């Protein structure tokens, strides 16, 4: 969850496993398509599931 | 009295030679490969910045 205005910008994080970040953001109900190129991580082991 | 001149006014690459123990200061010459682990905690958030 997060603030918002009238005008603005919200500087989501977020976890993927596809290369693409080719998914359907929801925002407050409704739908924006995101994509990018995501490159593989520059370490090979993490301390997280 | 015919010994050629010193290295100082012959090496290359602007090197000056220094003696004790002999070695060459501020060669210039190729590149060099660097690697630079940082504490993470150097950096910030994305949402923080």
């Amino acid at each position: 969850t997060t603030h918002v205005t009238a005008t603005g910008s919200i500087t989501l994080h977020f976890s993927t496993s596809s290369p693409q970040a080719n998914f359907i953001v929801s925002l407050c109900g409704k739908k924006t398509t995101c994509n990018a190129e995501c490159k593989p991580p520059a370490d090979h082991i993490i301390g997280e599931p | 009295n015919n010994s050629g001149r010193p290295l100082q006014e012959t090496a290359p690459f602007g090197c000056k030679i220094e003696v004790e123990p002999l070695r060459a200061s501020n060669c210039a010459y190729g590149h060099i490969p660097i690697s630079i682990d940082i504490p993470d905690a150097a950096f910030v958030r994305s949402s923080e910045s």
